[PDB]
RNA sequence: GCAAACCGCCUCUGCCCGC
RNA sequence: GUGGAAAGGCGGGCAGAGGCGGUUUGC
């Protein structure tokens, strides 16, 4: 039923070795309501929306590999406009904000010819051990087709993965990313 | 197009207590940050806020400005709540369930709203994204320390009704946020257009001035407001900021200021380098 | 008519349950002085500790205890009352008058509670043919008060802190619904909510003066030392009956004092003039009734014989007051022995029973004035 | 509106111990039975020697408002009134304790929601309660929401037992049926909302012993000393065994009559 | 009976109660525990529940004489306003601790008659801490003082005095 | 249907507690050793005050009372109380028929519009606004705390006693047997600074709304302000330091726009009283 | 020669309506 | 080239009604 694993874990399940689960999830899915209250007479007509409450120490985080003069061009002054706009949701109401701090993590893993993706699939041949996710989201209004996605997590075998561009009716092309993250794993016979 | 984001930063002062409820030991209880158990102001009970009290301020100048702000002219002073017809000739134009609000149908039209050109509007093959972000504002470090000291950030008030005749008394308990806190507000616009940013941040500080005077959220009219806007330092966060990462922001500098010591007093000089790079 | 100003012909305490320990008093003179122990105190410590906190707790031979500051220092008192009287050797215990800020008031709460004893007399006179008729309604016990025979003939033998007043002032005042007993009283069913008293004028400190109280009705006399205003003192009191709560509530008062009210004229109408026709009748009543008795000091006579050609509405208050003027028992003497088993039910002697001056044995008058009379205008 | 939502533990042990293929025809009835027949005849006021005392608000009703979305062979998923969807769960897990031979558990979560909330939140809830009772114990009820320290030396879910006998306790004493309180404590609910206040000073720091004479001293002046005689002395034998006192389980019982009422 | 019943942390919350409900096996046994009390001149001598274990024995010895709450209400107010000075009003109560121990000695200086023993127990017990907090912080080592003298009140009452 | 808004007059000022004043809380908020029957508290403070519910709520009470003598008389000045005749509906627990008081909160019945254009034309209902099915009006006044003033914040700090116990004995007639209890009240002579704001949203009845809460005022100062005022504890007196009016252009400029009336010696029944035009005048100048 | 006793709270109310 | 865009948990509700700091008698 576990869904993730702490940093030392994860490296004993990629190795088939005995490994613990984390006791404690670092956020909350809480419901808070909101209201629309009419301007003249205040009638209150009440809706309910869900969120993701960080603990004290909590936060999330995103791994990069690639050149750095990609990252330092690209990634970095990005993610600098977004600490100050969203990340989805309700960014008017102080939702998607956030402090970016970089720093170095290193991963032991095991040379295989399998591997688990650490971010969405797309797979362009059929994987191995997988598990679907189906989403589609919006782009500047225009609403995304649903797109047989594989979660995180899941084992491919040779597959580099691959964006698929869009049309949607805009001015520019849409590109949706599915590019693998691969890192080593090791498996049974199936 | 980018330019930048004027960003404000301040506190809040809950002169008298604030109670903005959630309805869910006390009978009536303000919202609560579920890992600390800490209360807090939303940036939507503050927006919502902010944006009620500035619609009823253009309600009341619709004739007066229509030659400052067009699509104004496209709407008259009142509800559409008799005649159950939205976007109809009235201002309050458009239903969601009960309440009736002044959000514009169009883009076209809700860059020449100076509700919509500030707050956001919805449509229909429109999608008109708002300039200004609202932040939960939280306790300050000095409010959530005596959070560790032990005392009571919260009280209970208990309230009575009484009968006219017979003097039958019938209380209730409503948990109100003990006043004299201060919180941390955040207030982050957006400047897409270099035009017309001088006319939305005057209107937000407009917005914010009826705040100082009106209530925020809770009971209000039985004195459960009065809130009191005190401003830190505005930025102003250039698009050489973004790109290089080197920290050339301009930075205004009040320290003690009022939200009417802000907006005139100071405004042809306080944004005199932000007027200046634009 | 507002701001009804009033006199006093008699000493008057209004007790606030305290009493001044002979630390806080020394007595140069004829005249006393109220020492200030938080200042005094704290102002004896530039000359030096832990032998105020000894000698205070101590209490030795008081005298000493508060001529000791004589010693290189002097003169730190409060209030400096009069002694008025031939005695304080120091051994008393001085109750003190209530006051707001060291200022003599009279509240309101015992200007008000004079008036409903004379109000409560008022209505038992008048009102058994007529007081099963309030019962009639919803109570279903009056029959026990039609089958005895003027509720008071049954309100002996009824009863044959103290909620001895429980029914009869659920009588005169308020019917309630139904309880574990026959009926209770509604504080929301009551004519004299509408009776509005307001705390007066604080009275000054120059009326105010300590008096040495002595008690007559044994062979060895006993003295309280206390401290009243004396007579002669004049403030203002705004009296007021608000006839807008009385139009309101005129299905909703249960009790025979609306029955009162309601033979006299219209019953929100003529409620402040049956209001002082029972202040008038209460307390003449109690006045004539102690000429009877002759046991005090002579004087007396010549003071409520005194009392008569004084224009205004006399009436009691304070604690000189005794039991006669506190209490429907005046009402009750003509009982007799209907009132003697009953008297004895409650008890009264102690230190097993008083036989023949059961309740009246006591008068506490002051200087030879029999203390405790305000009249109002 | 109260959800309730349940599966029996450790059932795939059961079935395993199954050799013959007529052993297991025989094991895979008998559980489908019970929550295909036999569920339906708990419901209908049923089986009283069986199920016996449990602890309800109101008496039992002879059409009871119950709607059962699922009860698949282990698993239901049952709504209705949420005063009855918590009694009802004391009187399934009491049958299903006689049908087997006491062999077989349960563990129930509960919810208490908004009628306007999307039932695809009100199922992503109750599904996290019954979790949570779930990897404690396999024999444990989740009842209501509750505030707990995150020292990990309390838990959220009630036990089956515990709580049954907490309730044969503490709500005869306050509680007189159908939604009334019982005498000495009509209108006096602000001792028992700042009762839970008290509570509270247990989960802002356990170790502080405040909660001890405030619960004294609020028992006191209201003369209330026969009430609650545990709530006041602090369990010394709790701190041996390293279990909760006694003022924290006693919120199960309390806030369950506090919704009782119009509060 | 009674000293095993008074035991170490919380003998018998529930079971003092019902004995105060007596005469010479609390006037020995509570006495043992009042020069305990007595005898723990520190008043941070106890960081565990012995505060909690101290005002229990002291609040059970003080319900068996009177112990009127309103002659004391001069001294508790007194308490009431020097905690709140200490939220970043004032640090030195040394001035005002010379008037609560005055108005503790002009109390026993006023207590006369059948409650001179319920005001002479009361000024054995807090005036050797009273001692201690005149050389005292009063953020610390006063926080544990007034958590004491509430908790003798609160079992009074829970006792049945009052 | 159509709100507008023209400004805000503020109405500030001093409320003298010329008797002892008594707003009673509950105890037990992690408290041992009081008076019993507290006066309400700061908590960050520790200083009493005044609830704007229980002003907002007394000035209402008298003032609905004030109407419910008179629906032959505001009727020709009102519309909407033709639909009300005197009395109450407790001879008959319905919550909307002729009766004046008609919504049963819990068990008292108070007079509340139950819609907005029946309130709108009500004296009461468009002061202090309503409740309802669909229509919901709201106030146009808001009643803020009121605090000590900054001197009593200071006799405080030297030590005056701002509180005090005033001990009141109930005595059965019968037997003379005392039921003493005391009872904490603010000391007399205190003063509490207040806030009322006016929000003027029509600019047809606005003069009558500044006379109505001006008569409820002037009718709160002859009756009573919490506490047992039936046995002297009312006694409110209010001192104004200043009306205020600001305008629409005050909140968009921030310049001092303000039209500034002047009843820094004047009486409550004094604004009311002949110069009400004397001193608004630069109001209606403004509108 | 001056007090010492008892009484220290009692009894009614406690979230509605609206999405 | 963001499962997005718009959306105040609030409208109305006096902690209030009743209540002399008192009376009795001795050690
Ligand atoms: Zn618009
Ligand atoms: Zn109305």
């Amino acid at each position: 039923k576990a869904k993730y694993l702490d940093l030392k874990n994860f490296e004993l399940a990629l190795r088939l070795r005995p490994f613990t689960i984390p006791e404690e999830i670092p956020y909350a899915r809480v419901d808070v309501p909101r209201v629309v209250l009419d301007r003249v007479t205040q009638d209150s007509s009440i809706y309910f929306w869900e969120e993701i409450r960080f603990r004290e120490k909590s936060g999330v985080y995103f791994l990069y590999s690639g050149p750095r003069e990609v990252f330092d061009g690209y990634i970095a002054p990005a993610m600098r406009f977004l600490g100050d706009t969203g990340i989805g949701g309700k960014s008017t109401w102080g939702a998607g904000l956030f402090e970016v701090e970089f720093h170095e993590m290193k991963i032991d893993a095991p040379g295989s010819e399998y591997s688990v993706t650490l971010s969405n699939a797309l797979p362009t041949k059929t994987p191995v051990l997988w598990r679907l996710l189906r989403k589609g989201g919006w782009s500047f209004g225009r609403r995304k087709p649903r797109m047989t996605f594989i979660a995180e997590g899941s084992i491919v075998k040779n597959d580099p993965g691959g964006m698929e561009r869009l049309e949607l009716g805009l001015s520019h092309e849409v590109y949706v990313y599915g590019l693998t993250f691969p890192l080593g794993v090791e498996l049974p016979e199936g | 197009r980018f330019y930048g984001k004027i960003v404000i930063k301040g506190k809040i002062k809950a002169v008298t207590g604030l109670h903005i409820g959630s309805q869910r030991g006390i009978a009536n209880p303000v919202i609560k940050d579920p890992h600390t158990g800490l209360p807090y102001i939303p940036g939507s009970s503050l927006k919502g806020r902010l944006r009620s009290l500035f619609e009823i301020l253009v309600n009341s100048r619709l004739g007066e400005w229509r030659e400052k702000y067009p699509s104004l002219a496209n709407y008259s002073p009142g509800s559409c709540r008799p005649d159950n017809q939205e976007n109809c000739g009235k201002f309050f134009n458009r239903k969601i369930n009960r309440g009736w609000i002044h959000v514009c149908p169009d883009y076209e039209t809700a860059l020449a709203c100076p509700v919509c050109r500030l707050f956001g509007a919805s449509g229909k093959e429109s999608n008109f994204p708002s300039r200004i972000i609202v932040r939960d504002a939280f306790l300050t470090k000095e409010w959530e320390e005596k959070w560790r000291a032990g005392e009571a950030i919260t009280e209970a008030k208990i309230e009575v009704g009484i009968d006219r005749v017979t003097s039958q008394a019938n209380p209730r308990t409503n948990e109100r946020v003990v006043a004299g806190a201060e919180f941390e507000f955040e207030i982050i616009y957006n400047v897409e257009n270099t035009t017309h940013w001088r006319d939305d941040i005057k209107n937000l500080l407009t917005a914010m001035a009826l705040l100082e005077d009106s209530y925020l959220g809770g009971s209000g009219s039985r004195g459960y407001g009065k809130v009191k806007f005190i401003f830190d330092s505005f930025e102003f966060r250039p698009l050489d900021y973004y790109r290089t990462g080197k920290d050339e922001d301009i930075v205004s500098i009040d320290a003690r200021e009022k939200s009417v010591s802000d907006i005139l007093s100071g405004f042809d000089s306080l944004f005199s380098e932000v007027e200046g790079k634009l | 008519m507002t701001e009804r100003t009033l006199k006093v012909l008699s000493p008057l305490h209004i007790g606030t349950g305290n009493e001044l320990t002979p630390v806080d008093i020394y007595p140069r003179e004829n005249i006393i002085h109220v020492l200030d122990t938080e200042r005094l105190v704290n102002d004896l410590m530039n000359l030096g500790e832990l032998n105020e906190i000894l000698a205070l707790l101590k209490n030795p031979p008081a005298y000493i205890w508060k001529g000791y500051i004589e010693e290189f220092h002097l003169d730190p008192s409060d209030y400096s009352i009069y002694t008025l009287k031939i005695h304080g050797r120091k051994s008393m215990q001085i109750k003190e008058f209530i006051k707001l800020n060291g200022r003599p008031y009279i509240p309101g709460s015992s200007l008000k509670g004079a008036i409903r004893t004379a109000v409560l007399y008022k209505a038992l006179k008048e009102c058994d043919a007529r007081a099963v008729m309030r019962v009639v309604s919803k109570v279903n016990g009056d029959v026990a008060r039609d089958i005895g025979r003027d509720v008071l003939d049954y309100y002996m033998s009824f009863l044959s802190r103290k909620r001895a007043d429980d029914l009869l002032e659920a009588i005169v005042f308020g019917m309630e619904p139904d309880r574990r007993s026959k009926i209770r009283y509604e504080p929301k069913r009551d004519p004299m909510k509408a009776l509005i008293v307001r705390d007066s004028k604080p009275v000054g400190r120059k009326h105010l003066a300590v008096y040495h109280v002595e008690v007559i009705g044994n062979p060895q006399p006993i003295p309280i030392w206390v401290e009243a205003i004396e007579p002669g003192a004049a403030t203002d009191v705004e009296i007021h009956v608000d006839t807008e709560a009385l139009r309101l509530n005129a299905d909703y008062f249960n009790g025979l004092l609306w029955e009162c009210l309601k033979e006299r004229g219209e019953p929100g109408e003529v409620f402040e003039d049956f209001l002082w026709e029972a202040v008038d009748e209460f307390y003449t009543a109690v006045m004539k009734y102690e000429t009877i008795e002759v046991q005090k000091f002579s004087q007396v006579r010549s003071f409520y014989a005194s009392l008569e050609d004084h224009s205004g509405h006399v009436l009691r208050l304070g604690w000189g007051s005794g039991w006669l003027a506190m209490t429907i028992g005046l009402l009750l003497v003509e009982k007799g022995y209907k009132w003697e088993n009953v008297r004895k039910k409650l008890g009264l002697g102690k230190k097993g029973s008083g036989f023949s001056r059961e309740f009246p044995k006591t008068r506490r008058l002051a200087d030879g004035m029999p203390m405790g009379w305000v009249v109002l205008e | 509106l109260g959800v309730m939502k349940g599966d029996v533990d450790r059932l795939g042990e059961f079935f395993s111990s199954m050799d013959s293929p007529s052993k297991l025809a025989t094991a895979s009835r008998f559980m489908d039975y019970f929550f295909k027949g036999y569920i339906g005849a708990i419901i209908e006021g049923k089986f009283g020697y069986i199920i016996g005392d449990v602890p309800s608000l109101r008496d039992w009703p002879e059409e009871p408002d119950i709607v059962v979305v699922y009860a698949g062979g282990d698993d239901f998923f049952i709504v209705g009134a949420w005063d009855q969807i918590f009694e009802l769960a004391f009187r399934v897990r009491r049958a299903f304790n006689a049908y087997t031979g006491g062999k077989l558990t349960l563990s129930v979560g509960l919810g208490y929601f908004d009628e306007r909330t999307p039932i695809y939140r009100m199922a992503d809830v109750v599904s996290e309660r019954l979790d949570t009772a779930k990897d404690e114990g396999r024999n444990r009820v989740f009842v209501v929401g509750r505030s707990r320290p995150l020292d990990g030396k309390h838990k959220l879910s009630y036990e089956w037992n515990h709580y049954e006998e907490l309730w044969r306790t503490y709500a005869p004493r306050i509680y007189a049926g159908n939604g009334r309180l019982k005498g000495k404590l009509e209108s006096k609910k602000g001792l028992l909302w700042k009762l839970l206040e008290i509570r509270e000073l247990y989960v802002r720091d356990p170790n502080d012993v405040r909660w001890a004479y405030l619960t004294a001293y609020l028992l006191g002046r209201h003369g209330l000393s026969d009430l609650f005689p545990e709530l006041v002395g602090i369990d010394t034998k709790a701190v041996e065994r390293k279990e909760p006192q006694p003022v924290y389980w006693v919120d199960g019982v309390l806030k369950i009559v506090l919704m009782a009422v119009r509060r | 009976v009674d000293a095993s019943r008074l035991f170490g942390e919380s003998p018998d919350v529930v079971g003092i109660k019902k004995m105060l409900e007596k005469g010479k096996q609390w006037e020995a046994i509570q006495p043992y525990f009042d020069n305990v009390v007595r005898e723990a001149k520190n008043f941070l001598e106890w960081s565990p529940n012995k505060r909690l274990a101290n005002a229990v024995t002291v609040a059970a010895y003080l319900t068996s004489q009177g112990l009127k709450t309103n002659q004391v209400r001069k001294i508790l107010d007194m308490a009431r306003t020097t905690e709140l000075k200490v939220k970043r009003g004032e640090g030195d109560i040394k001035d005002d601790l010379v008037k609560m121990r005055y108005l503790l000695a002009y109390t026993v200086g006023k207590a006369t008659g059948q409650s001179k023993y319920s005001l002479d127990a009361f000024h054995r017990i807090l005036d050797p801490m009273l001692e201690v907090l005149m050389g005292s912080p009063k953020k610390e080592n006063f926080e544990k003082f007034y958590d004491f003298l509430q908790a003798v009140v609160a079992y009074h009452k829970f006792f049945g005095g009052g």
